[PDB]
């Protein structure tokens, strides 16, 4: 039972170990979201100031 | 039927890509000539890369092997590295005008 | 023993089920990255022509 | 990008930074490696919030015939962005770091193809 | 920015000068302006 | 630069360099000190005109603890360009003289901020 229950151990640790790495993914995404979210309206906003000199 | 599942459990979740059931495909945009370079590498099954290449979104796109969540994490990371040169021309464009 | 293999399982699908979604949105966002830039490149160049066709006015003025 | 620029946000105050100057450029030389090769400018101090300071710095590297020339900016945030770099950063107060470089479509594609 | 310039020409526009000839235009709009339109 | 290869031009014929190798290369030794320390060899002689030939030397130098090496050819041609030498060198008929060492841009740069 030793080396069953050490490997169900180890094995589920390392599942574990990569739900934290899911987990790491999962946090860094509303931030970058926003961030992406928001190249759009910029350029989507330049492009219009760019049209305002080009009248000009 | 049980140090089977176990077993492919374990394959699973891993990067050894013994069906890693983590396997997307993602394209990264690649100017020609330098299509013909690209050209996977250790465990990657021509099956999958070339049904990647056939739903093909754009020419000159090449396909990327991600597999499981560092590669989803690390394509964030360009993604970022990426959008703050998008920021940064893009103020440069406003400066100018 | 089976119902940790249960948990193994069913953690591992419910776990796929959202990398699939993470990996999908990823792409999304990049086609969103591609399809911008080449809305950037468009702005340098508009922005070229106007910065040349200003100096011109300059030169005439 | 041959301004070699690289700003950096400190988790420490303005008066705090400046007051152990010498220290705080020498640890960043130190990061580096420490050879006599490489020296460490202050470009600039600014405050950003009462616990937060960006310092900008570029990187001087001599070569073998004596000539001098700044690190790119690229070269020097890829150097402070790798992992057991950027945890001596940590260690040092730095909670973040940006070039100045607008990078090109095809390096940003490249970047996204191979994020490590 | 664009509407802006709209504006700002058609500010400039309606004010002077001596350039023989293009005299600043009174601005109508709404009511006399629907009809003024109507009559073209 | 390691080679440590300087070719000099000898406004005489290839005959006399010959006839007299033994004299002339002492000759160059006594015009880098003279010390048991330096030995002047000579890597090639070759005709480019009647009464022009051009001898290619380096100098061996040895250290306190036996070790020997090559004077680096840059090194070596800055010795011979300082004008005391130069002029000892023009005594000898040397007329002209050159490195193979292909300079890098800071090292080209340097010595044009000073020529001295």
């Amino acid at each position: 039972s030793e080396a069953l229950q050490q490997e169900i151990a180890k094995i589920d640790e390392e599942i574990q170990k990569c739900i934290r790495d899911k987990e790491a993914v999962d946090a860094f995404l509303p931030a970058h979201g926003e961030q992406l979210a928001a190249i759009p309206t910029d350029v989507n906003f330049v492009t219009r100031k760019s049209e305002g000199a080009h009248n000009a | 039927p049980i140090p089977e599942q176990i077993k492919l459990i374990v394959d699973k979740w891993n990067p050894n890509h013994p069906n890693c059931a983590f396997k997307t495909y993602l394209y990264n945009k690649v100017d020609e000539h330098t299509v013909p370079l690209y050209g996977p590498g250790p465990n990657e099954d021509p099956k999958e890369w070339e049904e990647a290449l056939q739903r093909k979104p754009a020419p000159n796109f090449i396909p990327v092997l991600c597999s499981g969540f560092p590669s989803i994490v690390a394509r964030l990371m360009l993604q970022r590295r990426v959008i703050t040169e998008f920021n940064n021309k893009l103020h440069q464009i406003n400066a100018s005008l | 023993m089976d119902e940790i293999i249960t948990r193994w399982a069913t953690d591992l699908a419910k776990y796929q089920k959202e990398f699939k979604e993470q990996a999908a949105k990823v792409m999304e966002w990049d086609r969103l990255l591609v399809e911008n830039g080449e809305k950037i490149q468009k702005l340098y160049t508009s922005t070229y022509e106007a910065e040349r066709a200003s100096n011109e006015i300059e030169r005439q003025l | 990008d041959e301004d070699g620029l690289i700003s950096l946000i400190f988790n420490k105050k303005e008066s705090d930074i400046r007051g152990q100057q010498q220290q705080l450029v020498e640890s960043l030389h130190k990061v580096l490696g420490g050879h006599q090769t490489l020296t460490v400018n202050v470009e600039g101090v600014k405050t950003k919030a009462d616990n937060q300071t960006e310092v900008i710095i570029y990187v001087v590297e001599r070569s073998p015939n004596g000539t001098s020339r700044r690190v790119g900016a690229s070269a020097l945030f890829s150097y402070f962005e790798q992992a057991h770099i950027k945890a001596n950063m940590q260690s040092l107060g730095v909670t973040g770091a940006m070039a100045q470089t607008e990078l090109s479509p095809v390096q940003i594609k490249q970047l996204i193809q191979n994020p490590l | 920015a664009l509407f802006d310039s709209l504006l700002a020409r058609n500010k400039k526009q309606a004010e002077g000068e001596t350039a023989l000839g293009e005299l600043p235009s009174l601005q109508l709009g709404l009511a006399d302006l629907r009809q003024r339109l109507r009559k073209l």
